[PDB]
């Protein structure tokens, strides 16, 4: 039992960076709205996402889209840990590539 | 018999028609269609037939040599269906002729087509025409 352990659920917004948390839980954890946080799930995967306020959600739950859940290897009903990380730094360079199966054809 | 005056002379007498070596042209008459292959032309492979031009058709029949039957069913052998045939063409010709583009786009076109109508209205004819026109 910890204040940062929350049960994942379906989200409203489909963006891959927005994560909505109940304002009560954010105030409990002292989290600034629109700031960066880190989420850890199963195995050893973790992600960095920007949090936002959503009174619709419940305190013991957090809402994420399928992209973030896939990155975390967590299905619905699992529990994830959230940690404040406002010290995130802007990146000078990012090397990104597509996937073969999804990009088949179009070039 | 005298195929020349029967078929070719009416076909060339009026209009000055272009001709190219190796090409087959279709002449309709006598309840049948006859395909004539241009064995040779002068002064070059491309020529224009004129009234004074000589026509030689005393040779033996020539083999088809992998040529397609010009009497095969096509869109010109189907009548009374222009809207339906247009729909069928728009559904079929685009993917079959250009499957690479469709598989690259990612959109899934329909595959199930059902031609329903009274007997004698086509259906079998339309499918053969589409197949022959698309080569599928
Ligand atoms: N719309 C049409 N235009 C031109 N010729 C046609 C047309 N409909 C029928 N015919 C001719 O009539 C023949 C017989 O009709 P066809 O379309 O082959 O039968 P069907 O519709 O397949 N019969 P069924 O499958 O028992 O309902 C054709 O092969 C053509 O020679
Ligand atoms: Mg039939």
């Amino acid at each position: 039992k910890s204040p940062n352990r929350l049960v994942v659920d379906e989200a409203i917004n489909d963006d891959n960076s927005v994560v909505s948390l109940h304002p009560a839980t954010m105030e409990k954890l002292q989290l600034f709205r629109g700031d960066t946080i880190l989420i850890k799930g199963k195995k050893r995967k973790d992600t960095v996402c920007i949090a936002l306020a959503d009174e619709t959600c419940e305190e013991p739950k957090i809402r994420m889209n399928k992209v973030v859940r896939s990155n975390l290897r967590v299905r619905l009903g699992d529990v994830i840990s959230v940690h404040q990380c406002p010290d995130v730094k802007y990146g000078k360079r990012v090397h990104i590539l597509p996937v073969d199966d999804t990009v088949e054809g179009v070039t | 018999g005298n195929l020349f005056d029967a078929y070719l002379k009416p076909y060339f007498l009026e209009a000055y028609r272009p001709v190219r070596k190796g090409d087959l042209f279709l002449v309709r008459g006598g309840m049948r269609s006859v395909e004539f292959k241009v064995i040779e032309t002068d002064p070059a492979e491309y020529c224009v037939v004129a009234p004074d031009t000589e026509i030689f058709c005393e040779g033996e029949p020539v083999k088809r040599e992998d040529e397609e039957r010009l009497d095969d069913v096509g869109y010109d052998d189907v009548g009374g269906v222009r809207k339906q045939m247009a729909q069928i063409r728009e559904l079929v010709e685009l993917p079959l002729r250009h499957p690479q583009l469709f598989k690259s786009i990612g959109v899934k076109p329909p595959k199930g087509i059902l031609l329903y109508g009274p007997p004698g209205s086509g259906k079998t004819l339309i499918a053969r025409a589409v197949a022959n026109e698309t080569g599928a």
